[PDB]
Protein backbone atom coordinates (compact mmCIF):
# COMPACT_ATOMS: atom_id res chain seq x y z
CA UNK A 1 0.00 0.00 0.00
CA UNK A 2 0.90 3.59 -0.40
CA UNK A 3 2.37 5.91 2.23
CA UNK A 4 3.65 9.60 1.88
CA UNK B 1 29.41 15.67 14.52
CA UNK B 2 31.37 15.70 11.27
CA UNK B 3 29.21 18.63 10.16
CA UNK B 4 30.05 20.67 13.25
CA UNK B 5 32.38 23.00 11.40
CA UNK B 6 29.94 23.87 8.58
CA UNK B 7 27.58 26.86 8.73
CA UNK B 8 23.89 25.97 9.19
CA UNK B 9 22.98 27.91 6.01
CA UNK B 10 25.69 25.99 4.07
CA UNK B 11 24.34 22.64 5.29
CA UNK B 12 20.83 23.55 4.10
CA UNK B 13 22.18 24.72 0.79
CA UNK B 14 24.11 21.51 0.33
CA UNK B 15 21.05 19.43 1.37
CA UNK B 16 19.18 21.07 -1.54
CA UNK B 17 22.11 20.36 -3.93
CA UNK B 18 22.19 16.75 -2.73
CA UNK B 19 18.48 16.42 -3.40
CA UNK B 20 18.95 17.73 -6.97
CA UNK B 21 21.74 15.18 -7.44
CA UNK B 22 19.64 12.35 -5.87
CA UNK B 23 22.44 11.91 -3.25
CA UNK B 24 20.04 11.12 -0.36
CA UNK B 25 22.69 9.73 2.02
CA UNK B 26 24.55 13.04 1.73
CA UNK B 27 21.29 14.98 1.94
CA UNK B 28 20.45 13.19 5.22
CA UNK B 29 23.89 13.85 6.68
CA UNK B 30 23.65 17.54 5.81
CA UNK B 31 20.21 17.77 7.41
CA UNK B 32 21.34 15.86 10.53
CA UNK B 33 24.14 18.44 10.78
CA UNK B 34 21.62 21.25 10.44
CA UNK B 35 19.37 19.79 13.17
CA UNK B 36 22.39 19.43 15.46
CA UNK B 37 22.92 23.20 15.30
CA UNK B 38 20.13 23.34 17.84
CA UNK B 39 17.80 25.81 16.09
CA UNK B 40 14.22 24.94 15.16
CA UNK B 41 13.61 23.95 11.51
CA UNK B 42 11.44 25.83 9.13
CA UNK B 43 8.73 24.15 7.10
CA UNK B 44 10.96 23.81 4.10
CA UNK B 45 13.76 22.47 6.23
CA UNK B 46 11.54 19.92 7.88
CA UNK B 47 10.56 18.71 4.47
CA UNK B 48 14.20 18.39 3.47
CA UNK B 49 14.87 16.31 6.55
CA UNK B 50 11.94 14.03 5.88
CA UNK B 51 12.68 13.52 2.21
CA UNK B 52 16.33 12.74 2.86
CA UNK B 53 15.68 10.02 5.48
CA UNK B 54 12.59 8.67 3.67
CA UNK B 55 14.73 7.98 0.63
CA UNK B 56 17.61 6.50 2.59
CA UNK B 57 15.40 4.20 4.64
CA UNK B 58 13.23 3.47 1.59
CA UNK B 59 16.20 1.96 -0.21
CA UNK B 60 17.14 -0.08 2.88
CA UNK B 61 13.55 -1.36 3.26
CA UNK B 62 13.36 -2.37 -0.41
CA UNK B 63 16.69 -4.28 -0.11
CA UNK B 64 15.65 -5.92 3.15
CA UNK B 65 12.45 -7.15 1.54
CA UNK B 66 14.33 -8.65 -1.39
CA UNK B 67 16.72 -10.42 1.03
CA UNK B 68 14.08 -11.52 3.59
CA UNK B 69 12.13 -13.15 0.74
CA UNK B 70 15.20 -14.97 -0.62
CA UNK B 71 15.77 -16.09 2.98
CA UNK B 72 12.19 -17.33 3.39
CA UNK B 73 12.51 -19.36 0.16
CA UNK B 74 15.81 -20.82 1.47
CA UNK B 75 13.92 -22.05 4.56
CA UNK B 76 11.11 -23.91 2.71
CA UNK B 77 18.83 -26.74 -0.92
CA UNK B 78 20.99 -25.58 2.05
CA UNK B 79 23.04 -22.51 1.03
CA UNK B 80 24.73 -21.84 4.38
CA UNK B 81 24.53 -18.72 6.61
CA UNK B 82 25.17 -16.12 3.89
CA UNK B 83 21.60 -15.04 3.09
CA UNK B 84 20.77 -14.64 6.81
CA UNK B 85 24.09 -12.84 7.41
CA UNK B 86 23.55 -10.33 4.62
CA UNK B 87 19.86 -9.75 5.52
CA UNK B 88 21.05 -9.13 9.12
CA UNK B 89 23.67 -6.65 7.82
CA UNK B 90 21.08 -4.64 5.86
CA UNK B 91 18.65 -4.90 8.80
CA UNK B 92 21.21 -3.56 11.26
CA UNK B 93 22.01 -0.62 8.95
CA UNK B 94 18.29 0.13 8.56
CA UNK B 95 17.84 -0.01 12.35
CA UNK B 96 20.74 2.37 12.67
CA UNK B 97 19.19 4.97 10.40
CA UNK B 98 15.86 4.69 12.18
CA UNK B 99 17.59 5.11 15.58
CA UNK B 100 19.43 8.18 14.24
CA UNK B 101 16.18 9.80 13.09
CA UNK B 102 14.40 8.95 16.32
CA UNK B 103 17.37 10.42 18.20
CA UNK B 104 17.07 13.71 16.34
CA UNK B 105 13.36 13.83 17.04
CA UNK B 106 14.12 13.22 20.75
CA UNK B 107 17.08 15.56 20.94
CA UNK B 108 15.42 17.99 20.60
CA UNK B 109 12.99 18.59 17.71
CA UNK B 110 9.81 17.35 19.34
CA UNK B 111 10.33 19.11 22.65
CA UNK B 112 10.90 22.52 21.01
CA UNK B 113 7.98 22.10 18.52
CA UNK B 114 5.05 24.24 19.64
CA UNK B 115 3.09 24.96 16.48
CA UNK B 116 0.69 22.29 15.23
CA UNK B 117 2.38 22.06 11.81
CA UNK B 118 5.76 21.22 13.35
CA UNK B 119 4.54 19.06 16.28
CA UNK B 120 2.29 16.88 14.05
CA UNK B 121 5.07 16.63 11.44
CA UNK B 122 7.67 15.37 13.95
CA UNK B 123 5.26 12.97 15.70
CA UNK B 124 4.26 11.48 12.38
CA UNK B 125 7.96 10.97 11.65
CA UNK B 126 8.36 9.32 15.01
CA UNK B 127 5.48 6.97 14.13
CA UNK B 128 6.96 6.26 10.73
CA UNK B 129 10.43 5.30 11.95
CA UNK B 130 9.09 3.10 14.71
CA UNK B 131 6.87 1.55 11.98
CA UNK B 132 10.03 0.79 9.93
CA UNK B 133 11.64 -0.72 13.10
CA UNK B 134 8.45 -2.78 13.52
CA UNK B 135 8.64 -4.15 9.97
CA UNK B 136 11.90 -5.97 10.83
CA UNK B 137 11.24 -6.71 14.50
CA UNK B 138 10.86 -10.38 15.55
CA UNK B 139 12.30 -10.43 19.09
CA UNK B 140 10.21 -9.91 22.24
CA UNK B 141 10.18 -6.15 21.68
CA UNK B 142 8.12 -6.24 18.46
CA UNK B 143 5.18 -5.32 20.69
CA UNK B 144 6.77 -2.37 22.38
CA UNK B 145 8.04 -1.02 19.07
CA UNK B 146 4.53 -1.35 17.62
CA UNK B 147 3.13 0.46 20.65
CA UNK B 148 5.72 3.19 20.29
CA UNK B 149 4.62 3.72 16.67
CA UNK B 150 0.94 3.67 17.67
CA UNK B 151 1.48 6.14 20.55
CA UNK B 152 3.30 8.65 18.35
CA UNK B 153 0.71 8.42 15.48
CA UNK B 154 -2.11 8.78 18.04
CA UNK B 155 -0.69 11.92 19.62
CA UNK B 156 -0.13 13.38 16.16
CA UNK B 157 -3.70 12.46 15.15
CA UNK B 158 -5.20 14.04 18.26
CA UNK B 159 -3.39 17.33 17.56
CA UNK B 160 -4.12 17.30 13.82
CA UNK B 161 -7.84 16.88 14.43
CA UNK B 162 -8.00 19.74 16.85
CA UNK B 163 -5.65 22.18 15.10
CA UNK B 164 -5.70 21.52 11.36
CA UNK B 165 -8.35 21.52 8.62
CA UNK B 166 -9.25 18.09 7.20
CA UNK B 167 -7.50 18.98 3.93
CA UNK B 168 -4.17 19.94 5.51
CA UNK B 169 -1.54 17.83 3.73
CA UNK B 170 0.35 16.87 6.90
CA UNK B 171 -2.89 15.78 8.46
CA UNK B 172 -3.74 13.81 5.32
CA UNK B 173 -0.32 12.17 5.12
CA UNK B 174 -0.42 11.31 8.83
CA UNK B 175 -3.80 9.62 8.39
CA UNK B 176 -2.57 7.81 5.28
CA UNK B 177 0.46 6.42 7.18
CA UNK B 178 -1.47 5.58 10.36
CA UNK B 179 -3.95 3.66 8.15
CA UNK B 180 -0.98 1.75 6.64
CA UNK B 181 0.32 1.06 10.17
CA UNK B 182 -3.08 -0.42 11.07
CA UNK B 183 -3.21 -2.62 8.00
CA UNK B 184 0.36 -3.79 7.74
CA UNK B 185 1.66 -3.75 11.26
CA UNK B 186 -1.20 -3.88 13.77
CA UNK B 187 -3.25 -6.58 11.97
CA UNK B 188 -6.23 -4.15 12.03
CA UNK B 189 -7.44 -3.95 8.39
CA UNK B 190 -10.91 -2.73 9.45
CA UNK B 191 -9.43 0.17 11.38
CA UNK B 192 -7.18 0.94 8.39
CA UNK B 193 -10.12 1.01 6.00
CA UNK B 194 -12.27 3.08 8.42
CA UNK B 195 -9.50 5.60 8.92
CA UNK B 196 -8.77 5.97 5.20
CA UNK B 197 -12.48 6.39 4.36
CA UNK B 198 -13.30 8.89 7.06
CA UNK B 199 -10.20 10.89 6.20
CA UNK B 200 -10.97 10.92 2.49
CA UNK B 201 -14.64 11.87 3.04
CA UNK B 202 -13.92 14.69 5.49
CA UNK B 203 -11.27 16.10 3.15
CA UNK B 204 -13.65 16.01 0.17
CA UNK B 205 -16.21 17.98 2.12
CA UNK B 206 -13.64 20.75 2.84
CA UNK B 207 -12.16 21.08 -0.68
CA UNK B 208 -14.61 23.93 -1.42
CA UNK B 209 -12.63 26.20 0.90
CA UNK B 210 -9.37 25.83 -1.01
CA UNK B 211 -7.48 27.74 -3.66
CA UNK B 212 -6.61 25.97 -6.91
CA UNK B 213 -3.10 25.07 -5.67
CA UNK B 214 -4.21 23.88 -2.25
CA UNK B 215 -6.90 21.81 -3.93
CA UNK B 216 -4.20 20.20 -6.07
CA UNK B 217 -2.05 19.55 -2.96
CA UNK B 218 -4.91 17.99 -0.98
CA UNK B 219 -6.39 15.92 -3.81
CA UNK B 220 -3.03 14.29 -4.41
CA UNK B 221 -2.77 12.70 -1.00
CA UNK B 222 -6.47 11.96 -1.17
CA UNK B 223 -5.70 9.88 -4.28
CA UNK B 224 -3.22 7.80 -2.23
CA UNK B 225 -6.00 7.17 0.34
CA UNK B 226 -8.33 6.15 -2.55
CA UNK B 227 -5.61 3.87 -3.98
CA UNK B 228 -5.29 2.06 -0.64
CA UNK B 229 -9.05 1.74 -0.28
CA UNK B 230 -9.19 0.20 -3.77
CA UNK B 231 -6.42 -2.29 -2.86
CA UNK B 232 -8.06 -3.16 0.47
CA UNK B 233 -11.72 -3.54 -0.59
CA UNK C 1 40.73 -5.59 4.06
CA UNK C 2 37.46 -5.66 5.99
CA UNK C 3 36.48 -8.70 3.91
CA UNK C 4 39.63 -10.61 4.86
CA UNK C 5 37.82 -12.92 7.25
CA UNK C 6 35.07 -13.96 4.81
CA UNK C 7 35.35 -17.03 2.55
CA UNK C 8 35.83 -16.25 -1.16
CA UNK C 9 32.74 -18.32 -2.04
CA UNK C 10 30.69 -16.38 0.58
CA UNK C 11 31.82 -13.04 -0.87
CA UNK C 12 30.71 -14.11 -4.36
CA UNK C 13 27.42 -15.34 -3.01
CA UNK C 14 26.82 -12.09 -1.20
CA UNK C 15 27.83 -10.08 -4.32
CA UNK C 16 25.01 -11.88 -6.16
CA UNK C 17 22.56 -11.15 -3.30
CA UNK C 18 23.63 -7.50 -3.32
CA UNK C 19 23.00 -7.32 -7.05
CA UNK C 20 19.47 -8.74 -6.58
CA UNK C 21 18.87 -6.12 -3.89
CA UNK C 22 20.38 -3.31 -6.06
CA UNK C 23 22.94 -2.68 -3.24
CA UNK C 24 25.84 -1.87 -5.63
CA UNK C 25 28.13 -0.31 -3.01
CA UNK C 26 27.93 -3.57 -1.04
CA UNK C 27 28.25 -5.61 -4.23
CA UNK C 28 31.47 -3.73 -5.08
CA UNK C 29 32.91 -4.22 -1.61
CA UNK C 30 32.17 -7.95 -1.73
CA UNK C 31 33.83 -8.24 -5.14
CA UNK C 32 36.86 -6.19 -4.04
CA UNK C 33 37.16 -8.66 -1.15
CA UNK C 34 36.96 -11.56 -3.57
CA UNK C 35 39.66 -10.09 -5.84
CA UNK C 36 41.90 -9.55 -2.80
CA UNK C 37 41.85 -13.30 -2.15
CA UNK C 38 44.43 -13.45 -4.90
CA UNK C 39 42.80 -16.06 -7.16
CA UNK C 40 41.90 -15.34 -10.78
CA UNK C 41 38.22 -14.50 -11.47
CA UNK C 42 35.94 -16.53 -13.60
CA UNK C 43 33.89 -15.01 -16.40
CA UNK C 44 30.85 -14.70 -14.22
CA UNK C 45 32.90 -13.20 -11.43
CA UNK C 46 34.48 -10.67 -13.73
CA UNK C 47 31.05 -9.61 -14.78
CA UNK C 48 29.99 -9.20 -11.17
CA UNK C 49 32.99 -7.00 -10.53
CA UNK C 50 32.28 -4.84 -13.56
CA UNK C 51 28.59 -4.43 -12.88
CA UNK C 52 29.16 -3.50 -9.25
CA UNK C 53 31.69 -0.73 -9.96
CA UNK C 54 29.88 0.46 -13.12
CA UNK C 55 26.79 1.12 -11.04
CA UNK C 56 28.65 2.76 -8.19
CA UNK C 57 30.66 5.06 -10.45
CA UNK C 58 27.62 5.60 -12.68
CA UNK C 59 25.73 7.15 -9.79
CA UNK C 60 28.73 9.33 -8.88
CA UNK C 61 29.11 10.50 -12.51
CA UNK C 62 25.42 11.37 -12.78
CA UNK C 63 25.60 13.40 -9.52
CA UNK C 64 28.82 15.12 -10.57
CA UNK C 65 27.22 16.19 -13.83
CA UNK C 66 24.21 17.65 -12.04
CA UNK C 67 26.53 19.58 -9.69
CA UNK C 68 29.09 20.67 -12.32
CA UNK C 69 26.22 22.14 -14.37
CA UNK C 70 24.75 24.01 -11.38
CA UNK C 71 28.30 25.28 -10.81
CA UNK C 72 28.72 26.40 -14.42
CA UNK C 73 25.41 28.33 -14.21
CA UNK C 74 26.63 29.95 -10.95
CA UNK C 75 29.71 31.22 -12.83
CA UNK C 76 27.83 32.92 -15.73
CA UNK C 77 24.00 35.88 -8.17
CA UNK C 78 26.98 34.90 -5.93
CA UNK C 79 26.04 31.87 -3.78
CA UNK C 80 29.39 31.37 -2.03
CA UNK C 81 31.72 28.33 -2.09
CA UNK C 82 29.08 25.66 -1.39
CA UNK C 83 28.37 24.42 -4.94
CA UNK C 84 32.11 24.13 -5.71
CA UNK C 85 32.73 22.46 -2.32
CA UNK C 86 30.03 19.85 -2.81
CA UNK C 87 31.00 19.17 -6.46
CA UNK C 88 34.60 18.71 -5.21
CA UNK C 89 33.35 16.28 -2.52
CA UNK C 90 31.50 14.12 -5.06
CA UNK C 91 34.46 14.39 -7.46
CA UNK C 92 36.93 13.23 -4.83
CA UNK C 93 34.71 10.24 -3.96
CA UNK C 94 34.40 9.35 -7.66
CA UNK C 95 38.19 9.60 -8.06
CA UNK C 96 38.55 7.34 -5.08
CA UNK C 97 36.39 4.61 -6.56
CA UNK C 98 38.21 4.84 -9.89
CA UNK C 99 41.60 4.60 -8.10
CA UNK C 100 40.33 1.54 -6.17
CA UNK C 101 39.28 -0.22 -9.37
CA UNK C 102 42.51 0.68 -11.14
CA UNK C 103 44.39 -0.62 -8.10
CA UNK C 104 42.65 -3.99 -8.31
CA UNK C 105 43.41 -4.21 -12.00
CA UNK C 106 47.08 -3.44 -11.22
CA UNK C 107 47.31 -5.68 -8.18
CA UNK C 108 47.07 -8.16 -9.76
CA UNK C 109 44.24 -8.95 -12.20
CA UNK C 110 45.87 -7.76 -15.40
CA UNK C 111 49.23 -9.39 -14.78
CA UNK C 112 47.70 -12.83 -14.12
CA UNK C 113 45.23 -12.60 -17.08
CA UNK C 114 46.47 -14.79 -19.92
CA UNK C 115 43.37 -15.70 -21.89
CA UNK C 116 42.05 -13.15 -24.39
CA UNK C 117 38.61 -12.98 -22.75
CA UNK C 118 40.07 -11.97 -19.39
CA UNK C 119 42.94 -9.76 -20.65
CA UNK C 120 40.68 -7.73 -23.00
CA UNK C 121 38.01 -7.48 -20.26
CA UNK C 122 40.45 -6.05 -17.67
CA UNK C 123 42.15 -3.68 -20.15
CA UNK C 124 38.79 -2.33 -21.24
CA UNK C 125 38.00 -1.72 -17.57
CA UNK C 126 41.29 0.05 -17.18
CA UNK C 127 40.37 2.28 -20.15
CA UNK C 128 36.93 2.91 -18.74
CA UNK C 129 38.06 4.03 -15.29
CA UNK C 130 40.77 6.28 -16.67
CA UNK C 131 38.02 7.67 -18.97
CA UNK C 132 35.90 8.46 -15.87
CA UNK C 133 39.00 10.13 -14.28
CA UNK C 134 39.39 12.09 -17.52
CA UNK C 135 35.79 13.35 -17.43
CA UNK C 136 36.55 15.30 -14.22
CA UNK C 137 40.20 16.15 -14.86
CA UNK C 138 41.13 19.84 -15.35
CA UNK C 139 44.64 20.06 -13.88
CA UNK C 140 47.83 19.58 -15.90
CA UNK C 141 47.40 15.81 -15.81
CA UNK C 142 44.21 15.70 -17.92
CA UNK C 143 46.51 14.76 -20.80
CA UNK C 144 48.28 11.93 -19.08
CA UNK C 145 45.00 10.52 -17.81
CA UNK C 146 43.59 10.67 -21.34
CA UNK C 147 46.69 8.92 -22.64
CA UNK C 148 46.39 6.27 -19.97
CA UNK C 149 42.81 5.58 -21.09
CA UNK C 150 43.86 5.54 -24.76
CA UNK C 151 46.81 3.19 -24.10
CA UNK C 152 44.67 0.66 -22.22
CA UNK C 153 41.83 0.71 -24.85
CA UNK C 154 44.44 0.34 -27.63
CA UNK C 155 46.11 -2.69 -26.08
CA UNK C 156 42.69 -4.24 -25.52
CA UNK C 157 41.70 -3.48 -29.12
CA UNK C 158 44.89 -5.00 -30.53
CA UNK C 159 44.27 -8.26 -28.61
CA UNK C 160 40.54 -8.38 -29.39
CA UNK C 161 41.19 -8.07 -33.11
CA UNK C 162 43.70 -10.85 -33.15
CA UNK C 163 42.01 -13.26 -30.73
CA UNK C 164 38.25 -12.73 -30.85
CA UNK C 165 35.54 -12.92 -33.54
CA UNK C 166 34.02 -9.57 -34.58
CA UNK C 167 30.76 -10.51 -32.84
CA UNK C 168 32.33 -11.31 -29.45
CA UNK C 169 30.44 -9.17 -26.92
CA UNK C 170 33.55 -8.03 -25.02
CA UNK C 171 35.11 -7.00 -28.29
CA UNK C 172 31.93 -5.18 -29.23
CA UNK C 173 31.63 -3.43 -25.88
CA UNK C 174 35.30 -2.44 -25.96
CA UNK C 175 34.85 -0.89 -29.40
CA UNK C 176 31.66 0.86 -28.28
CA UNK C 177 33.47 2.42 -25.27
CA UNK C 178 36.64 3.29 -27.19
CA UNK C 179 34.41 5.05 -29.76
CA UNK C 180 32.79 7.01 -26.88
CA UNK C 181 36.29 7.87 -25.57
CA UNK C 182 37.18 9.26 -29.00
CA UNK C 183 34.03 11.34 -29.25
CA UNK C 184 33.69 12.63 -25.71
CA UNK C 185 37.19 12.75 -24.37
CA UNK C 186 39.73 12.87 -27.20
CA UNK C 187 37.86 15.44 -29.37
CA UNK C 188 38.05 12.91 -32.26
CA UNK C 189 34.43 12.54 -33.51
CA UNK C 190 35.58 11.25 -36.92
CA UNK C 191 37.59 8.47 -35.32
CA UNK C 192 34.60 7.67 -33.08
CA UNK C 193 32.25 7.42 -36.04
CA UNK C 194 34.77 5.36 -38.10
CA UNK C 195 35.32 2.95 -35.24
CA UNK C 196 31.61 2.48 -34.53
CA UNK C 197 30.83 1.90 -38.24
CA UNK C 198 33.62 -0.52 -38.94
CA UNK C 199 32.79 -2.45 -35.79
CA UNK C 200 29.09 -2.63 -36.60
CA UNK C 201 29.72 -3.69 -40.22
CA UNK C 202 32.26 -6.40 -39.37
CA UNK C 203 29.94 -7.79 -36.71
CA UNK C 204 26.99 -7.89 -39.13
CA UNK C 205 29.04 -9.87 -41.59
CA UNK C 206 29.81 -12.53 -38.92
CA UNK C 207 26.29 -12.93 -37.47
CA UNK C 208 25.68 -15.88 -39.83
CA UNK C 209 28.05 -18.01 -37.75
CA UNK C 210 26.08 -17.59 -34.52
CA UNK C 211 23.47 -19.52 -32.60
CA UNK C 212 20.16 -17.85 -31.83
CA UNK C 213 21.32 -16.78 -28.35
CA UNK C 214 24.70 -15.51 -29.46
CA UNK C 215 22.99 -13.59 -32.24
CA UNK C 216 20.77 -11.96 -29.62
CA UNK C 217 23.82 -11.14 -27.45
CA UNK C 218 25.79 -9.61 -30.34
CA UNK C 219 22.91 -7.69 -31.92
CA UNK C 220 22.21 -5.97 -28.63
CA UNK C 221 25.55 -4.26 -28.39
CA UNK C 222 25.41 -3.65 -32.11
CA UNK C 223 22.22 -1.65 -31.46
CA UNK C 224 24.17 0.59 -29.02
CA UNK C 225 26.75 1.21 -31.79
CA UNK C 226 23.86 2.05 -34.18
CA UNK C 227 22.31 4.37 -31.56
CA UNK C 228 25.59 6.31 -31.26
CA UNK C 229 25.99 6.50 -35.03
CA UNK C 230 22.45 7.92 -35.26
CA UNK C 231 23.24 10.53 -32.57
CA UNK C 232 26.56 11.46 -34.20
CA UNK C 233 25.54 11.67 -37.88
CA UNK D 1 26.09 8.56 -26.04
CA UNK D 2 25.80 4.99 -25.02
CA UNK D 3 28.48 2.82 -23.44
CA UNK D 4 28.25 -0.84 -22.04
C1 LIG E 1 11.76 18.83 0.36
C2 LIG E 1 11.86 18.58 -0.91
C3 LIG E 1 11.02 19.19 -2.02
C4 LIG E 1 11.08 18.33 -3.28
C5 LIG E 1 11.51 20.60 -2.32
O1 LIG E 1 9.65 19.32 -1.57
C6 LIG E 1 8.93 18.16 -1.16
C7 LIG E 1 7.46 18.50 -1.09
O2 LIG E 1 7.26 19.26 0.13
C8 LIG E 1 5.92 19.66 0.35
O3 LIG E 1 5.04 18.57 0.40
C9 LIG E 1 5.11 17.74 1.58
C10 LIG E 1 5.57 16.36 1.16
C11 LIG E 1 5.12 15.63 0.14
C12 LIG E 1 4.04 15.94 -0.87
C13 LIG E 1 2.84 15.01 -0.74
C14 LIG E 1 4.56 15.89 -2.30
O4 LIG E 1 3.55 16.48 -3.16
C15 LIG E 1 3.87 16.72 -4.44
C16 LIG E 1 2.91 17.64 -5.11
O5 LIG E 1 4.84 16.23 -4.96
C17 LIG E 1 5.84 14.31 0.09
C18 LIG E 1 7.17 14.67 0.73
O6 LIG E 1 7.87 13.52 1.18
C19 LIG E 1 6.69 15.60 1.87
C20 LIG E 1 7.84 16.50 2.32
C21 LIG E 1 6.25 14.84 3.11
C22 LIG E 1 5.06 14.80 3.75
C23 LIG E 1 4.89 13.96 5.03
C24 LIG E 1 5.95 14.26 6.09
O7 LIG E 1 5.76 13.37 7.19
C25 LIG E 1 6.41 13.79 8.40
C26 LIG E 1 3.47 14.28 5.49
C27 LIG E 1 2.71 14.62 4.20
C28 LIG E 1 3.71 15.42 3.38
C29 LIG E 1 3.60 16.95 3.56
C30 LIG E 1 4.56 17.50 4.61
C31 LIG E 1 3.71 17.72 2.22
O8 LIG E 1 3.31 19.07 2.43
C32 LIG E 1 5.47 20.57 -0.79
O9 LIG E 1 4.12 21.00 -0.58
C33 LIG E 1 5.58 19.84 -2.11
O10 LIG E 1 5.30 20.79 -3.17
C34 LIG E 1 4.15 20.65 -3.89
C35 LIG E 1 4.35 21.10 -5.29
O11 LIG E 1 3.13 20.22 -3.43
C36 LIG E 1 6.99 19.29 -2.32
O12 LIG E 1 7.01 18.41 -3.44
C1 LIG F 1 26.93 -9.83 -13.63
C2 LIG F 1 25.65 -9.62 -13.56
C3 LIG F 1 24.58 -10.30 -14.39
C4 LIG F 1 23.29 -9.48 -14.38
C5 LIG F 1 24.32 -11.70 -13.86
O1 LIG F 1 25.04 -10.46 -15.75
C6 LIG F 1 25.42 -9.31 -16.50
C7 LIG F 1 25.53 -9.70 -17.96
O2 LIG F 1 26.77 -10.42 -18.12
C8 LIG F 1 27.03 -10.86 -19.44
O3 LIG F 1 27.05 -9.80 -20.36
C9 LIG F 1 28.20 -8.93 -20.31
C10 LIG F 1 27.73 -7.55 -19.90
C11 LIG F 1 26.69 -6.87 -20.39
C12 LIG F 1 25.70 -7.25 -21.47
C13 LIG F 1 25.82 -6.35 -22.70
C14 LIG F 1 24.27 -7.23 -20.96
O4 LIG F 1 23.44 -7.88 -21.97
C15 LIG F 1 22.16 -8.16 -21.65
C16 LIG F 1 21.54 -9.13 -22.59
O5 LIG F 1 21.61 -7.65 -20.71
C17 LIG F 1 26.58 -5.53 -19.71
C18 LIG F 1 27.22 -5.82 -18.37
O6 LIG F 1 27.62 -4.63 -17.70
C19 LIG F 1 28.39 -6.73 -18.80
C20 LIG F 1 28.86 -7.57 -17.61
C21 LIG F 1 29.61 -5.94 -19.25
C22 LIG F 1 30.27 -5.92 -20.43
C23 LIG F 1 31.52 -5.05 -20.61
C24 LIG F 1 32.58 -5.27 -19.52
O7 LIG F 1 33.65 -4.35 -19.73
C25 LIG F 1 34.87 -4.70 -19.06
C26 LIG F 1 32.01 -5.39 -22.02
C27 LIG F 1 30.75 -5.80 -22.78
C28 LIG F 1 29.93 -6.59 -21.76
C29 LIG F 1 30.17 -8.12 -21.82
C30 LIG F 1 31.23 -8.60 -20.83
C31 LIG F 1 28.86 -8.93 -21.70
O8 LIG F 1 29.12 -10.29 -22.05
C32 LIG F 1 25.93 -11.82 -19.88
O9 LIG F 1 26.16 -12.29 -21.21
C33 LIG F 1 24.58 -11.14 -19.81
O10 LIG F 1 23.56 -12.13 -20.07
C34 LIG F 1 22.85 -12.05 -21.23
C35 LIG F 1 21.46 -12.55 -21.04
O11 LIG F 1 23.31 -11.64 -22.26
C36 LIG F 1 24.33 -10.55 -18.42
O12 LIG F 1 23.19 -9.70 -18.45
MG1 LIG G 1 9.42 26.44 19.39
MG1 LIG H 1 46.23 -16.86 -15.48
Amino acid sequence: PSSW
Amino acid sequence: GAMGSMERASLIQKAKLAEQAERYEDMAAFMKGAVEKGEELSCEERNLLSVAYKNVVGGQRAAWRVLSSIEQKSNEEEKGPEVREYREKVETELQGVCDTVLGLLDSHLIKEAGDAESRVFYLKMKGDYYRYLAEVATGDDKKRIIDSARSAYQEAMDISKKEMPPTNPIRLGLALNFSVFHYEIANSPEEAISLAKTTFDEAMADLHTLSEDSYKDSTLIMQLLRDNLTLWT
